[PDB]
């Protein structure tokens, strides 16, 4: 089965879910971590 | 360390020996790669490794490439008025001639 | 002096060592100038003629003459640049006689400066604490984050010697107008020496990183004559 | 204004190491070096009582430095002879009169060990040392240093040294002088003639374990005691060069030669300061003329030994020398508790 | 004659390498005698001025 | 090349290893080690049972590693002239590294040693901490030390002669000159007159001859693993690479400690 | 079962290596987001987006260089380019011990927890990336929070080493039949050089974060000045793994540029043997100079001047290695495809990077720059434009092979000139404002400090477009990448000459001078069968 | 004729086997000698294998410099826009007013303060 | 048989058909124990770094 | 698992690798302790045949289309490295023949063939 899809860790053709949710949550999530650790240490320490 | 005069006679040694296309242009593509311009007699056995090999595109692309190795246009004009009888015979018709 | 809005250059000089190293600087930028145009201008070179070109020289590869000058070349400049840089970090220091020493204690959040000398039989040591004035107690023309409450009042003409130590963590004594930047530690005293030669005030700000309130904690010096060194040492 | 000297001293014993390892009928050509620094080195200790310490130095960098570009257009046999003759008097100038200055400014005996164990460290980087044009621009760079402290920034005289030392003939007389000689000869025996005849029947391990070993024995041979750190080393010597005949590998190898290279790097770190202490304790307190001893007992070794070592392997053979010079180096090392205290003065 | 041509690089190299560094010099004597200088000159007026003024 | 079966056989000399779970494992146990003793030393735990869950979970993982090693080279055959050579330069470049931990702490030493500061009274072993007499019991660490380097060498001249009792008892005499070591070295602990805190000098002193402590158990367990592997019949007259490693742990622990010995307890 | 015994239960370098690149681009997310909100609080003067808080700019700023520093350039530069590629150039299988490579990935993912958790359970960690000891006490940092980010420069520092033992005994014992060590790629020695520093520099940083956790938590008194102890020995056993640990991080660059320069323009590299002893003086110069960081500290006057003597001579071989590619470039023909705008790129911003060092290295000229933003406006440009424009380089070379998927060029295009100009925006005016002299980690300035503070907050916000418009050329690679190898002739690694016919180069296209290029495009899982040869 | 005449046209249309016809068509008449060729041959035998087909195209066209240049115009001008929505939005101080930047000024005219090249605190 | 089993173990670890970690009938005493605890330790430090957190203390 | 070899002719697999046992009470050696590839190796190096070659490819003549370099293989590929006629001239340049194609190498000249064994 060696190709052009076979040494990716997931799957990119035939699916269910459209690859571009896959793609999108990665980088969203790795934007979005060091927003909640400041809201987080902004909260606890009186400051809205 | 190589001369003029030692430049001059290997590659029409090697020029005399091709037997395909492949080494034809392999000759030629590493002739033009010095600072020593091809002579008169090397160009003019290029012609013939050309016309054994039966191959006319390459015997018009040995010409194209003495415009841009030649510093001025006199020189390149030098060129044309004594490999005349070598082109007239063979039958090979420059770029700015056909106009492709 | 104070900083410039749009700056572009170093602050103005008041001491001999700041203008040893405007200098030295001066001195550097005229090399490192013409190695960046050479840069350059070869860069320039191989885009306007060798760019998509029939022809390759595939065997100009080893150079013999032309690797020996850029290795003795650019280490005839380290010399150059080197012997005024010798000669200026031994030259300009307290070599003769100091007359004055100002001890600036480091705490964690401000400043204390104590006058060495002026002692009475009691122990009578003249001593003041600097602080920061807050920007809702500012008067009307004050400078923000920069203005104190006491400042230094030193005279001109005068070797200054700073003898600067801490007692909480890692500080910086900082006026860049003097060219005097030194550290302060927790175990050991350092030492700087200073001589100002115009009258004028001097602001400086902290630079070794100390916690919250690091960037609240400066430094003013002001550089009075004589006379009025002395009708102000007679009223603090 | 003392850490400087150390560094000069550093960078002059490197120059000379260099020199005397890097060479370009081979023995004619190999031993021209410490045979003029064999006769050169005493004339020096009474030159520096004349015209001062810093001036001997300097000079001797110029020689070397217009000798070794002389070399390299040299190509007839006497060329190359008188090529190396003169380089072998630079270095023979800068060893001597830099190891006087700093005899001359560190006064302290306990200060001056740890001084001489760093400055003695530059004898390895000769044979370890690449590209070598890096390091000879920031030799340059740190000699303008020391030429713009000594020459430009204070102005000085010719200044005679205040006092007249000793003549040379009375201090080889000197018992203990010539045991502390003797040590720093012994130990460079059993090395010198193992290089030239080693292609006949390694210089990374010798050199990082004289690198590691003479910098924490210069400081540790105070409170060790002396004599006990000269007794240790050199029967570590001995016990170290008598197996190499039992090794018959080259892999094998490796382990004899931090045997050596280290324990050689104990006994001069220990017997280089104790001669500057007989000095001061038993005669009068000029350095110049002991040192040169010291550097005639040093490299009388590399002029003896490439030469004598070949009509002794053709003589007796390769495990038999050996033998005889591990016997040679154990043997010599009771006369070493003769250290423990001189007679006063 | 015009059919002989050998060395046409090594020529260019050596124009290459003797207008970069001109051009250099060129742009590196501005910084020296045009930003330099008078700013050394103006901070020396400034202080024959200063001890005159103390002086009457 | 042309040997007539050939291709039935692998044709490079190098290890291609199955698929082991271990690195995983190994890096879940540090985790959990790491976050535990980064928060029992300031409350939000308490019990300090999930620490040495922990640590025995390490070595366990360590331990777990080793089974398959020897498994591929005395079972399965997989060892051949090349890949010993490179299990030999990958363990010298450990012990390497070993070493230059000792080196920060011998210049951690002399930095302080050498040029002491104003709030300790400027005198090494200092006022009021009575340091330990060097003609005492560590003489006889250091005697059992080159007793044991000397030991090891009659154990590794008596598996290429061919004798099997005498490989067996140098080894199980080494075990016990090594238990001793330490056993002297935990009694020299609990009577000692100054702690981990009250000086500077307790505080190198305790962390250069703490850590040769954590390396001297490693001896302990490397040769029970090379007894218990000698008599269960692994080891041949000409493959033998767990003797050979445990030789060169033992000779620079023998050099570190004649260096830890002259700088600590004579010099002062 | 499958997926468990192949991509958790590893034993291939080139399987690892994808996990390389997925962990350094989130890894490179987290530090880029925190620098923008960094970026955004000095805009203008006052209290802007943290309301009073000083805490949570120190600690972004830590967590800025811990994530980028560690958790990006040498992830990338070893797990993406060291793994896949240095097996396929000496002809080797796979590396010597695998499972160590295995362990030395997955030590990172646990080392990521421990320091996102390290910003959460207290008010935070603020010490700065070199944690000074005295500020580092119980005095004020109480808490579990410098304790879990010194435990992550630990599996870091395991992760590092166990790697660099792995290349030295991989390229010394596993080449082909007739490879010599004169004969390797400079890619390898560039690799063999920093994973020497790498054994020589990790044990003393260890030894330091270690007796520093000691005096934290033990009472130990190494670096308190009440006991009889000095704070600046830590600082020396920081900074000898401080000085190897930025060159660490850019001698793998440079090879990756030699063999663009090689490619791209048709002509071997000018001196290689003159390039392989450049890159040994380099490194071992690296070593003996480690105290040009600490020159307000209290030095003697004879140490000065060996620092700075120590530190001009560097400039030497860095400039043979500058030249050597010019002199590659000179004769050659050139065609600008997207690896080699970077390479034109990287040779002129890490020159004017490098040459504000010798103004630093200066013992006189320090106590006018130091803790001044002309340092930042020095490492920016051989950090940011040294090191990322080489990952992206390498990148745009070799994700073709690996992958088997294409490239859009003109989006590629796009992003490297917008990253061009915002970063050379924001980079800039940080020489001007260090030079009228604004001290380094302020949250709130002075009033006139504002202006270039006004500018430099204008080019992050063109980067992080760039950032996601490489997103979206990832996107487009992925997805419908058979069909961008007929958009243009950029998917073709070597132009026709010109007495070469086109029905003769599509007989024989690759023309190479390593094992890389020749290889099926996916890679096989076992690459050499039989062993590759050479005269 | 007409499979020679006109190449310039046709040649990156036609597939991979009507491709290999002309070029083994063309290889046995370049076998006869030259001056026996039309002029249509030549110019299709250099246009096969010396042309601007294939692997001979340029890397940038014409119509991808100003797609890539208006993909950079607009990508700085959302960053313009970005950037000014945090402008308007800020906490401005009491002392960035041009009332409190003059009454500076006086003060350090008072004590004289960059003799040099200016003193001027007036940023509005 | 005899303390040679090494000529019968030799046989048995090459054709098994299973992996060599779990190959011999001793493995299950190795392997239950150590992945018993290790979901143990791991679900330990998951519950305590997410109540320090809270800032709840024992 | 099945019959010991005694020689390298006799060894079809890595079956045929096992070899017999030691005795109770004495030190084994490597001829009666040893499986896998290094029982292989040494009974190759007790004949004086060489398992793992370690010899570089031919730089004595050049290659032409009818006499051709004959390069070794076990699959349909072997990658090939030259560096000319006089061993040093030509730069390394990789090539790919296969049993379908001959390489040519654009600089030199040489030609290369599989002989697929
Ligand atoms: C990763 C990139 C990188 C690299 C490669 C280097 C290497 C060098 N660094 Fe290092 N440096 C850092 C990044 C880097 N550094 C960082 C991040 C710090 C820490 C700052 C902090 O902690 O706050 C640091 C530390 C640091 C400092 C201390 C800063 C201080 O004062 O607070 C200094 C200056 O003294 C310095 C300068 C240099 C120099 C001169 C080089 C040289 O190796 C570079 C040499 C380059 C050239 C010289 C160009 C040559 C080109 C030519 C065309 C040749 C011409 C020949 C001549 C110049 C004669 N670096
Ligand atoms: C720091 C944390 C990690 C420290 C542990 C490092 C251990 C490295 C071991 C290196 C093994 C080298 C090696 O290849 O040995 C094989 C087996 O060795 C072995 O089995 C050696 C076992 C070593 C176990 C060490 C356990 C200490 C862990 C801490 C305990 C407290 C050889 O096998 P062979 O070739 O000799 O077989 C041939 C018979 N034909
Ligand atoms: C830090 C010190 C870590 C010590 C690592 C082991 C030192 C020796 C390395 C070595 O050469 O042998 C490895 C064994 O490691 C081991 O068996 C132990 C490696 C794991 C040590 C624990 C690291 C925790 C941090 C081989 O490993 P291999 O399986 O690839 O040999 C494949 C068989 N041909
Ligand atoms: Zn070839």
């Amino acid at each position: 089965d060696v190709g052009p899809y076979s040494n990716l860790p997931f799957k990119v053709k035939n699916r269910r879910v459209p690859y571009a949710v896959p793609h999108f949550l990665f980088f969203a999530i790795g934007m979005g971590i060091p927003f909640f650790a400041c809201y987080v240490q902004l909260k606890r320490s009186g400051s809205i | 360390e190589e001369t003029y005069e030692e430049f001059s006679q290997r590659y029409e040694k090697e020029f005399d020996e091709a037997y395909d296309l492949f080494e034809v242009q392999r000759v030629l593509n590493n002739c033009f790669s010095y600072d020593i311009v091809p002579s008169p007699a090397v160009i003019g056995k290029a012609l013939n490794a050309c016309r054994r090999v039966n191959d006319y595109a390459t015997a018009v692309r040995v010409f194209e490439g003495l415009k841009h190795k030649v510093e001025t246009k006199e020189q390149y004009d030098a060129y044309l008025e004594e490999l005349k009888d070598v082109r007239e015979e063979l039958g090979i018709d420059l770029k700015e001639e056909l106009f492709p | 002096d104070v900083p410039t809005p749009w700056g572009i250059f170093f602050q103005d000089s008041a001491t001999p060592n700041m203008e040893g190293i405007i200098e030295l600087h001066n001195n550097i930028m005229f090399y490192l100038v013409l190695i960046l145009t050479f840069v350059s201008y070869i860069l320039y070179t191989i885009i306007y003629n060798y760019s998509n070109a029939t022809i390759v020289h595939k065997y100009m590869n080893h150079g013999q003459l032309i690797e020996i000058v850029w290795t003795t070349l650019p280490a005839v400049i380290l010399l150059i640049i080197a012997f005024p840089s010798f000669i200026l970090l031994y030259l300009c220091d307290e070599v003769i006689s100091p007359a004055m020493t100002i001890k600036a204690i480091g705490l964690q959040w401000y400043w204390k400066y104590e006058y060495s000398d002026f002692i009475n039989d009691d122990g009578e040591i003249v001593e003041f604490e600097s602080y920061v004035i807050p920007e809702e107690l500012l008067e009307d023309g004050q400078l923000r984050l920069l203005d104190v409450d006491a400042s230094v009042v030193v005279p001109v003409d005068t070797h200054i010697r700073f003898i600067v130590s801490s007692a909480d963590v890692i500080h910086d004594f900082c006026v860049p107008a003097l060219g005097v930047k030194v550290d302060a530690s927790p175990g050991r005293l350092n030492q700087t020496s200073a001589l100002i030669q115009r009258e004028g005030v001097y602001y400086g700000q902290c630079s070794e990183l100390c916690g919250v309130m690091h960037s609240a904690m400066p430094i003013k010096i002001e550089a009075v004559s004589l006379y009025e060194f002395i009708n102000w040492l007679d009223e603090q | 204004s003392r850490k400087l000297i150390l560094f000069i001293v550093f960078l002059a014993l490197l120059l000379d190491n260099m020199l005397l390892t890097v060479v370009v009928q081979v023995g004619l050509l190999f031993a021209s070096k410490a045979t003029v620094q064999l006769i050169t080195n005493p004339f020096i200790g009474l030159l520096t009582n004349r015209i001062g310490y810093p001036i001997p130095i300097f000079a001797g960098f110029c020689i070397m430095f217009v000798s070794t570009i002389m070399f390299a257009f040299s190509s007839s046999y006497a060329f190359l002879l008188i090529a190396r003759s003169l380089q072998g008097i630079g270095s023979s100038c800068s060893s001597v009169a830099g190891m006087g200055m700093l005899a001359s400014v560190y006064t302290d005996d306990e200060e001056r060990g740890n001084v001489m164990g760093i400055a003695l460290g530059g004898l390895a980087m000769g044979v370890l040392v690449g590209k070598t044009a890096p390091f000879l621009v920031l030799a340059a760079l740190v000699l303008l240093d020391g030429a713009i402290q000594l020459f430009v920034l204070q102005p000085s005289r010719v200044q005679p040294e205040s006092q007249k030392g000793t003549p040379l003939t009375t201090l080889l007389k000197d018992p203990y002088i010539l045991i502390a000689a003797g040590s720093i000869c012994f130990a460079n025996m059993g090395i010198a003639m193992l290089e030239p005849a080693l292609p006949i029947w390694a210089f990374l391990p010798a050199s990082i374990s004289y690198l590691i070993g003479t910098n924490i024995f210069g400081i540790l041979a105070h409170k060790m005691g002396r004599w006990l750190c000269a007794l240790l080393g050199m029967i570590i010597v001995g016990v170290s060069i008598l197996c190499i005949p039992f090794a018959k590998n080259i892999y094998g190898l490796i382990a004899p030669n931090f045997g050596v290279g280290f324990a050689i790097g104990m006994v001069d770190s220990s017997m280089m300061p104790i001669m500057g202490y007989l000095v001061d304790l038993r005669h009068v307190s000029v350095y110049g003329s002991v040192y040169a001893i010291a550097d005639v007992a040093f490299c009388m070794g590399y002029a003896i030994g490439p030469s004598a070592g070949g009509a002794i392997a053709k003589a007796i053979g390769f495990p038999w020398l050996m033998t005889i010079i591990g016997i040679i180096d154990i043997l010599f090392a009771p006369l070493c508790f003769f250290l423990r205290s001189p007679p006063a003065k | 004659s015009l059919t002989r041509i050998q060395g046409s690089v090594k020529r260019r190299i050596l124009t290459d390498i003797s207008v970069g560094l001109t051009l250099g010099f060129g742009f590196a004597s501005y910084w020296w005698w045009g930003v330099h200088k008078p700013t050394v000159a103006h901070r020396e007026n400034y202080y024959i001025e200063l001890a005159k003024k103390k002086k009457a | 090349m042309r040997i007539q079966n050939r291709e039935n056989l692998q044709l490079f000399p190098f290890h291609l290893v199955t698929n082991s779970p271990w690195p995983l494992t190994t890096s879940l146990a540090l985790m959990s080690l790491a976050l535990t003793l980064g928060l029992t030393m300031h409350g939000y735990i308490g019990n300090h049972l999930w620490l040495f869950l922990a640590i025995s979970l390490v070595l366990s993982s360590i331990f777990l590693w080793v089974r398959d090693v020897v498994i591929e080279g005395t079972y399965l055959g997989d060892h051949t002239i090349a890949v010993r050579k490179g299990l030999n330069i990958g363990f010298m470049l450990f012990v390497l590294s070993e070493i230059l931990i000792f080196a920060a702490l011998f210049w951690s030493y002399f930095h302080s040693a050498m040029g002491p500061t104003i709030e300790i009274g400027c005198q090494w072993p200092p006022v009021g901490i009575t340091s330990i007499k060097p003609t005492e019991l560590p003489l006889l660490n250091t005697i059992i030390l080159l007793a044991s380097g000397a030991t090891v060498t009659w154990a590794h001249h008596s598996i290429l002669y061919k004798d099997r009792q005498g490989t067996l008892v140098g080894l199980f005499i080494t075990t016990l000159l090594i238990i001793l070591f330490v056993g002297c070295q935990v009694l020299e602990y609990t009577w000692a007159t100054f702690t981990i805190a009250d000086s500077v000098f307790g505080s190198i002193f305790y962390a250069g001859t703490g850590l040769h402590f954590i390396h001297m158990v490693m001896l302990i367990v490397m040769l029970a693993i090379c007894y218990a592997r000698m008599y269960f019949y692994h080891f041949t007259s000409n493959h033998h690479l767990g003797l050979e490693t445990t030789i060169l742990y033992l000779h620079v622990l023998d050099i570190i400690w004649l260096f830890l010995y002259i700088v600590f307890y004579w010099w002062g | 079962m499958n997926y468990i015994n192949r991509w958790l239960f590893s034993t291939n370098a080139k399987d690892i290596a994808v996990l390389y690149f997925i962990f350094a681009l989130f890894c490179g997310l987290l530090g880029s987001i925190m620098s923008l909100i960094l970026r955004l609080e000095l805009s203008a003067p006052g209290n802007q987006i943290l309301m009073g808080n000083h805490q949570l700019f120190n600690v972004v700023a830590t967590a800025h260089a811990v994530l980028m520093v560690f958790f990006l350039v040498m992830p990338a530069a070893i797990g993406f380019f060291g793994n896949y590629l240095l097996p396929l150039m000496i002809g080797a299988s796979d590396m010597s011990f695998a499972r160590l490579n295995n362990i030395s990935f997955w030590l990172l993912p646990p080392a990521l927890v421990s320091l996102l958790a390290s910003a959460l359970i207290e008010n935070g960690a603020g010490t700065g990336w070199t944690v000074y000891p005295p500020l580092a006490g119980v005095q004020s940092h109480s808490g579990p929070s410098v304790d879990l980010a010194i435990f992550a420069l630990h599996l870091t520092s395991i992760s590092s080493l166990l790697g660099a033992i792995n290349f030295i005994t991989t390229t010394l014992n596993m080449r082909t039949i007739g490879m010599t060590m004169s004969k390797l790629p400079l890619f390898v020695w560039a690799v063999v050089f920093t994973s020497i520093l790498l054994l020589l520099s990790l044990p003393v940083l260890s030894a330091g974060v270690t007796l520093l956790l000691l005096d934290r938590n033990f009472n130990t008194s190494f670096f308190e000045p009440a006991g009889g102890g000095d704070p600046i020995l830590y600082q020396h056993l920081f900074w000898f793994f401080g000085h190897p640990e930025v060159y660490i991080l850019i001698i793998p660059g440079f090879g990756i540029i030699s063999h663009i320069v090689s490619t791209y323009s048709k002509k071997p590299v000018f001196g290689a043997i003159g390039m392989v002893y450049a890159m040994g003086s380099i490194g071992f110069l690296g070593l003996l100079v480690w105290s040009h960081h600490m020159y307000t500290v209290g030095l003697d006057v004879d140490s000065r001047a060996y620092f700075t003597s120590a530190t001009m001579v560097i400039a030497v071989p860095t400039g043979i290695k500058i030249f050597s590619w010019l002199a590659t470039l000179y004769g050659g023909s050139i065609r600008y495809t997207t690896p080699m705008l970077y390479a034109f790129a990287f040779l002129f911003l890490f020159t004017v990077g490098g040459l504000s060092g010798v103004v630093l290295s200066n013992a006189s000229l320090d106590i006018a720059f130091h803790d001044t933003y002309y340092v930042i406006g020095h490492f920016h440009y051989v950090l940011s434009l040294g090191a990322v424009f080489s990952l992206f380089a390498g990148y745009y070379y070799w994700s073709p092979l690996i992958t088997g998927l294409y490239y859009n060029n003109n989006l590629a295009n796009i992003q490297f000139w917008l990253l061009f100009i915002g970063t050379n925006v924001t980079f800039f005016p940080m020489h001007f404002l260090g030079l009228n002299g604004m001290p380094r980690r302020i949250p709130d300035y002075p009033d006139a400090f504002a202006g270039w503070n006004a500018i430099s907050s204008f080019g992050s916000l063109i980067s992080i477009i760039s950032v996601i418009l490489f997103a979206y050329v990832i996107y487009d690679q992925l997805v419908n990448g058979l069909t961008n190898k007929q958009l243009s002739t950029n998917s073709l690694f070597k132009n026709p000459d010109f007495i070469e016919s086109n029905i003769i180069f599509n007989d024989n296209s690759i023309k190479s001078s390593s094992i890389d290029f020749l290889l099926t495009s996916p890679p096989l899982p076992h690459t050499f069968n039989t062993p590759a040869i050479q005269s | 004729n007409a499979t020679v005449t006109n190449l310039e046209k046709r040649w990156e249309d036609l597939p991979e086997t009507d491709q290999k016809d002309i070029i083994s068509q063309l290889s046995e008449r370049q076998k006869l000698p030259w001056k026996d060729l039309t002029l249509s041959e030549k110019k299709a035998a250099w246009y096969i294998s010396f042309g601007e087909w294939g692997p001979r195209r340029p890397v940038h066209t014409k119509e991808d410099k100003l797609y890539i240049f208006w993909g950079t115009v607009i990508g700085i001008v959302i960053s313009a826009t970005i950037f000014g929505a945090f402008r308007y939005n800020r906490n401005v101080p009491k002392t960035m007013n041009r009332e409190w930047q003059a009454a500076s000024d006086e003060y350090l005219k008072s004590k004289n303060a960059e003799p040099f090249t200016g003193y001027s605190q007036i940023q509005s | 048989t005899a303390t040679e089993k090494i000529i019968e173990l030799q046989k048995f670890y090459q054709s098994t058909n299973k992996p060599i970690y779990a190959a011999h009938p001793r493995s299950k005493y190795y392997l239950i124990p150590y992945f018993g605890l290790l979901g143990v330790s791991v679900a330990a430090t998951l519950f305590y770094t997410g109540r320090a957190c809270f800032g709840i203390k024992d | 698992q099945f019959k010991t070899a005694t020689s390298i002719a006799e060894v079809e697999g890595l079956e045929n690798l096992v070899g017999p046992g030691a005795k109770t009470g004495t030190v084994p050696t490597d001829l009666e302790q040893a499986t896998g590839l290094e029982r292989y190796e040494l009974l190759g190096k007790l004949e004086g045949i060489e398992v793992f070659d370690e010899t570089p490819l031919e730089a004595v003549r050049k290659g032409t289309m009818k006499d051709p370099i004959l390069i070794d293989s076990y699959d349909d590929y072997r990658y090939v490295g030259c560096t000319g006629v006089p061993a040093d001239s030509h730069n390394i340049e990789w090539l790919k023949p296969t049993t379908e194609k001959n390489a040519r190498c654009w600089e030199c000249g040489s030609v290369y063939k599989l002989n697929f064994l």
